[PDB]
């Protein structure tokens, strides 16, 4: 085959272009014959002249163009040339890579570029990656609008997720403003994530206006399609920093590597067309005379030629003549004037590269560990992540929601994990255990859960006010009216052996041991592994009464596979207490928390949350 | 089953099944609606 490639500017003859192709794909039955010419300077008259002149010396069946230039027009000129020669031309860099008008169907042209819909898609993927759900679009009358809106409308609409489009703004750069009408619109929008679409210069004006409006400042973020960043060589600092935009790469594929890809595409296309018809692609190149006969056959090649692959990598083009999911790099404006790569994206898929840690434990009311959907890979809905050293577990429930609301009101951020050692806080011999340890070790600032309150822990750590009425209580099948009757005090007084037990290492058990020794020493035999298992001892028989926290026992009273279980008396509990929350000591956010708590009931949210999480179906009947 | 909102539904059980057809419009009610979105999975 006969092929030609050209490089413009850089002021250089460079070895690397041979190095580029490094006699690449020599293996292919058909060999490329290459003639290289470079031009220090380009002109539509110069560029037009040189390639045809080269047609006269080389009679090449394909051309690759490359430039140092920022110039938009060159690509389009080359499209015209494709129309003229009916000889394929493509380009690996610069202006030829820069986007152009929709290509004539008859014409054969390729660019290392993309489109508008694809870019919008990448913007959406980027937003999805950072999970920025809520966004607005500021656009201008510049071409592609409301097709941008349309593409977004489909892309945003199809997905199940409830992301929000806040505003779409269309402002004409023409009829330039004394009114600062752009300021007047732009100032209005409250959204955190902004997609902008316009000419580069217009972007300058819109950004000056945004800087006046205050839209550029922290927490709001801007995202841009390819056009505004352009070359990226020159960046008026009128653009805000942290500006996020998409662009073509230039490192993942050296100028020589890209040329090698182009040569490979031309010769691969030649090879596929050969394999199909066993026919030489070579054709008379001369523009001046009429197009050579049998050039019309080349048409079929293009239809066939659209997807070309080398190195197990797709150069596959699209109907516009841009490569399919061309190396498309996610780029950001690094501090100062730097443009630094962040993510890479290709084809369908994209890949991009006051603390107060809280510890909890899994219980019944307001506290449930669930295993997240593996396909999803991350937690869903109300579930908030919690880690357990032994793996990510997903915690959700009443307490989780309360924590979320308190945090929302006081406006701070937090890390949540699960306790390993000793569950609920326990004093054994000299030393404490459980979440309280991590509160003491300062491995947890505040501990949240079904944790009960007692004098010792209030002594060591400040506690939040009780949100719920709870305490020690009994759960039994259908006994103690006095409930202090001492029938509990001694089993032995009653000739048949009686039975009652509770979970060990509990505030209940410690309290019991403190006040009533005999009960503890007797009940150690009736102690049970877990609340589900304690329930197993009650439910299947072999145990008469069960004793546990009143909130849990009441919720379990309400929730049972059959209404076989009920509370004791009115469920009016001795040791009247409520669930608190740990803090370190006298120094803490402290009171600020407390206020938040009573705002929660203050708006009546707790009743709703009670109906949803705490309310059981049972005990309606009685 | 006391109501459309049945505590028995609200108190689901592996032991007590409640059955439907996937892709039945009811399923669309379950997926589209956020308020009961938790209840859909059971």
């Amino acid at each position: 085959m006969d092929i030609a490639v050209i490089l413009v500017g850089t002021t250089e003859e460079v070895a690397i272009k041979d190095v580029h192709e490094k006699d690449d794909f020599h293996h292919l039955p058909v060999t490329p014959r290459v003639e290289l010419v470079t031009m220090q300077e380009s002109d539509p008259k110069s560029i037009i002249t040189r390639i045809c002149d080269l047609m006269s010396d080389k009679k090449v069946q394909g051309v690759v163009f490359g430039d140092d230039t920022d110039q938009e027009a060159i690509a389009q000129i080359l499209d015209f040339i494709s129309v003229q020669t009916l000889t394929p031309i493509l380009g690996i860099h610069g202006g030829s890579s820069m986007i152009m008008a929709d290509k004539e169907e008859a014409s054969m042209f390729f660019q290392f570029g993309p489109s508008i819909e694809q870019q919008a898609s990448v913007m959406l993927n980027i937003m999805e990656e950072y999970d920025w759900y809520i966004f607005s679009i500021v656009t201008t009358y510049f071409p592609g609008y409301q097709d941008f809106e349309n593409k977004v409308r489909s892309t945003i609409e199809n997905s199940f997720v409830g992301w929000e489009l806040e505003e779409v703004i269309h402002l004409d750069m023409s009829l330039d403003d004394i009114d600062s009408k752009i300021q007047n619109q732009l100032k209005k929008l409250q959204s955190p994530v902004i997609l902008l679409y316009c000419t580069k210069e217009e972007a300058t004006y819109i950004f000056e206006v945004a800087h006046s409006v205050g839209l550029t400042g922290y927490g709001f973020t801007w995202i841009v399609p390819s056009l505004v960043a352009g070359d990226t060589d020159t960046v008026p600092d009128e653009f805000p920093t942290g500006l996020i935009s998409v662009s073509y790469d230039e490192w993942d594929y050296d100028l020589p590597a890209r040329v090698r890809d182009g040569i490979a595409i031309i010769t691969t296309a030649a090879s596929t067309m050969l394999s199909e018809h066993n026919s030489i692609p070579q054709s008379k190149s001369s523009c001046n005379n009429i197009q050579e006969s049998r050039v019309y056959e080349a048409h079929m090649l293009k239809r066939y030629l659209i997807n070309v692959t080398f190195e197990g990598r797709d150069l596959s083009f699209s109907e516009d003549g841009y490569q399919m999911h061309p190396k498309l790099v996610i780029i950001l404006l690094n501090q100062e004037r730097k443009w630094e790569r962040v993510g890479k994206y290709k084809d369908r898929s994209l890949k991009m590269w006051e603390h107060l840690s809280i510890v909890t434990l899994e219980e019944a009311p307001f506290v449930i560990v669930e295993d997240v959907d593996p396909l999803s890979g991350t937690c869903m809905r109300n579930t908030v992540p919690c880690r357990k050293q032994i793996i990510k577990r997903c915690c959700k429930g009443f307490c989780i929601d309360i924590l979320k609301k308190i945090a929302k009101t006081v406006k701070f951020t937090y890390d949540l994990y699960l306790v390993t050692n000793g569950k609920h806080g326990k004093k054994i011999n000299g030393v404490w255990n459980g979440m309280i340890g991590e509160v003491v070790t300062k491995r947890a600032y505040m501990a949240v859960g079904s944790l009960t309150i007692n004098e010792e822990r209030s002594e060591v750590v400040d506690f939040s006010v009780p949100f719920i009425e709870t305490g020690i209580s009994v759960m039994v099948s259908r006994q103690v009216s006095g409930l202090s009757d001492k029938k509990f005090q001694r089993p032995n007084d009653f000739s048949p052996a009686f039975r009652f037990g509770t979970v060990p290492n509990g505030s209940t058990e410690r309290n019991i041991r403190n006040n009533y020794l005999e009960m503890h020493s007797y009940m150690v035999k009736f102690n049970q592994r877990s609340v589900q298992d304690a329930l197993l001892s009650l439910k299947s028989g072999k145990l008469d009464a069960f004793i546990y926290d009143a909130a849990v026992l009441n919720y379990m009273a309400g929730r049972d596979e059959g209404c076989k279980l009920v509370t004791i008396g009115s469920g009016k509990v001795f040791a009247t207490t409520g669930y608190g929350i740990a803090i370190q000591k006298d120094s803490g956010w402290k009171r600020q928390v407390d206020l938040a708590i009573l705002q929660l009931f203050g708006d009546g949210e707790m009743e709703e949350l009670e109906a949803l999480w705490l309310t059981g179906i049972c005990h309606n009947e009685k | 089953i006391t109501g459309i909102n049945d505590p028995r539904l609200r108190n689901p059980s592996d032991k007590f099944i409640y059955a439907t057809v996937k892709q039945s419009s009811v399923d669309i009610y379950f997926r589209r609606q956020v308020e009961l979105s938790t209840m859909y999975r059971h």
